[PDB]
């Protein structure tokens, strides 16, 4: 039963005060309050919206040591200078009020306090403007809550596309569908993990069901397997086939997304909490939102048909590049940012791959090595990286089994858009019925 | 009312109507650059953003756990 304590607290004792009944530490309801705070805090700091790490963990089960079942965590103690109360209602239902907030107002539910609690342990700058709770944000609370949730999901979408389930197609990508020998242009709208040594290898190759939307049509196609999908660059599009022109238009665009503030080195450390039964390192949810620099940094970028991320692997032009680096197979992306000349730059290490027919590799490449006769080497000193403009990024690098054949169909990416939906066009996106159908299609099979 | 229950059920499946890059972040000046330019080395001084995604490095927290 891991016990959580707050390092610091903004609580003020002199905010303490239709009757109110103090609930001390020993009270069974104070305990329940602190048990809910601890569980949900733990699931937030070591999880957050969109996490699929428990799925990978339970698949792998076949410094400080800690259990990964966050339902057991609990607050050892309320943050200093906070006081809990029971208030009688005429509605009747009891309410549990927590005083201490500098504004002098109570948190009238454990759910409202949680957002402030999460800010107390996450915001290392103790900046009151980054909290989503009702008492710091008032009317902006829903907007801030929603953005935070979106950002948490973006982080886990990034982690899954580059660490957890990287050998896969990505949300919003334009692909080729192959059904009954028909090449259908489509866009990935949604995807879900399939509920289940060789278990881990099959999941790494086919982790997802894909649910697509034909481009130039109103047709939905649910429950697609990667074996029936090919990257857009595998086959050519037809100039005279009128319905192909929606896919042609989208695959000429690009848009940055997921702006964030890089973290300073003093706010980072080596993994401190691990799984007590398996020594798996816990995933710590970063809170990038802050204040800074003339460089804007971004989680990722749509390049025509493909989605690209930080921590991802991409192909780059080797033409203008010293003789020492022309064996470069891909860049391992470290950072994506707009410099002060307004140019999108990719920073990362350069590698070569050798098909024969792991400490220092990312998990994605460690798995490619176990599952193929392919070996990876960095072409340069471990302490430097290289920077090329977006102009010299050619596309995604795919695992060696991902594509029988080659990708020679480059497209002219020359139009910036504000959004993927803006480039797709709302008339070419899905309607709300899609998600009604989807739910029925995956109701039993999908992971939870 | 029935739409809220479907969405809630899809969320248990990690399925959402929204994902990174779909909608405008606000609700711009970046440009592509020059092809065939020079590709220059720089210093890997502090942990880059990519490593927080990998998990090799984590952000500090104001939390003590026993
Ligand atoms: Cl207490
Ligand atoms: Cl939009
Ligand atoms: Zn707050």
């Amino acid at each position: 039963m891991p016990a959580i304590t707050c390092v610091w607290s903004d609580g003020r004792s002199d905010t303490w005060p239709p009757s109110l009944k103090p609930l001390p530490h020993q009270d069974s309801k104070n305990l329940l309050y602190r048990q809910i705070c601890g569980r949900l805090l733990a699931q937030h700091v070591f999880g957050g919206a969109g996490s699929t790490q428990p799925i990978l963990n339970q698949l792998c089960k076949r410094q400080i040591y800690l259990t990964d079942s966050f339902e057991n965590y609990y607050l050892a103690s309320l943050p200093t200078n906070y006081q809990l109360y029971q208030r009688d209602s005429g509605n009747g239902k009891r309410e549990f009020w927590l005083y201490g907030h500098p504004s002098g107002r109570p948190f009238r539910s454990v759910n409202d306090f949680l957002h402030h609690l999460y800010w107390l342990i996450s915001d290392l700058t103790r900046n009151e403007s980054t909290c989503c709770c009702v008492l710091c944000s008032g009317n902006m609370t829903r907007v801030r809550k929603n953005l935070q949730k979106e950002n948490e999901r973006m982080f886990h979408e990034c982690k899954d596309d580059t660490y957890t389930w990287p050998s896969s197609y990505r949300l919003g990508e334009v692909v080729w569908i192959d059904i009954n020998n028909e090449l259908i242009p489509a866009i990935i709208v949604a995807r879900n993990l399939i509920n289940y040594v060789k278990l881990i290898s099959d999941t790494f190759v086919e982790p997802y069901q894909y649910h697509c939307k034909q481009l130039g049509n109103s047709r939905y196609y649910f429950d697609m397997a990667a074996a029936d999908i090919e990257p857009w660059s595998r086959h050519p599009l037809d100039l005279q086939k009128q319905e192909h022109l929606v896919a042609h238009s989208i695959c000429q665009t690009w848009n940055l997304f997921g702006i964030f503030q890089p973290l300073e080195g003093i706010d980072m450390e080596e993994p401190k909490f691990h799984d007590e039964n398996y020594s798996i390192p816990l995933t710590v949810l970063p809170t990038f939102g802050g204040e800074s620099s003339l460089d804007d940094h971004f989680y990722g970028i749509f390049r025509g048909a493909e989605k690209l991320w930080i921590n991802d692997l991409c192909v780059i032009s080797t033409s203008s590049l010293p003789s020492v680096l022309q064996k470069t197979s891909f860049m391992y992306i470290s950072d994506i940012y707009v410099n002060e000349d307004d140019i999108v730059c990719f920073q990362g290490s350069l590698w070569t791959q050798i098909d024969k027919n792991l400490k220092e590799l990312p998990r994605r490449l460690q798995m490619v090595s176990k599952l193929s006769n392919t070996y990876f080497r960095c072409l340069h000193d471990k302490s430097v990286e290289y920077v090329c403009p977006f102009a010299d990024v050619l596309g995604r690098w795919y695992e060696p089994w991902f594509v029988k054949g080659d990708l020679n169909y480059t497209s002219e990416v020359k139009e910036r858009t504000s959004s993927r939906l803006s480039a797709v066009g709302s008339e070419n996106w899905v309607d709300d019925d899609f998600y009604e159908y989807l739910l029925s299609e995956i109701d039993m099979v999908s992971a939870v | 009312q029935s739409k809220d229950k479907i969405i809630a059920a899809l969320a248990k499946r990690n399925v959402y109507k929204s994902f990174a890059g779909l909608y405008d972040s606000k609700g711009n000046y970046a440009r592509v650059g020059r092809h065939g330019s020079f590709i220059l080395p720089v210093s890997k001084s502090v942990p880059t953003p990519s490593l927080l995604i990998e998990g090799s490095i984590v952000q500090r927290k104001n939390i003590k756990i026993e």
